[PDB]
């Protein structure tokens, strides 16, 4: 299924995922497609930060859901 | 400002929180929204 990941810069990233995929998996997919390191990523859904070891199903992230991607601000 | 109202709407939407909480996270972080959202989501310990 497709889900959407929307950055705070207004960019929508489309991912191909299964409900059983982990949040760690999803962050790796985002790194693959965009180059954003997983350790920078905070994925948010329904006002909650998603935990790496849980699944999309655990959060009832259904197909065509939008996650928000908040980036940690370091260095620089 | 239209900018600060927008920042508050966006914060409250991402955080699914009320407007007062959103606005005060913003104001206390120099009106820097991504920084303020990081603070909202960093777990208390
Ligand atoms: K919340
Ligand atoms: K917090």
């Amino acid at each position: 299924m497709q889900i959407f990941v929307k950055t705070l810069t207004g960019k929508t990233i489309t991912l191909e995922v299964e409900p059983s995929d982990t949040i760690e998996n999803v962050k790796a997919k985002i790194q693959d497609k965009e180059g954003i390191p997983p350790d920078q990523q905070r994925l948010i859904f329904a006002g909650k930060q998603l935990e790496d070891g849980r699944t999309l199903s655990d959060y009832n992230i259904q197909k065509e859901s939008t996650l928000h991607l908040v980036l940690r601000l370091r260095g620089g | 400002s239209n900018a600060r109202r927008l920042l508050c709407v966006e914060f409250a939407s991402v955080a699914s929180c009320d407007a007062a909480v959103a606005q005060c996270f913003l104001a206390e972080n120099d009106w820097e929204m991504e920084r303020a959202l990081n603070s909202y989501f960093e777990p208390p310990v």
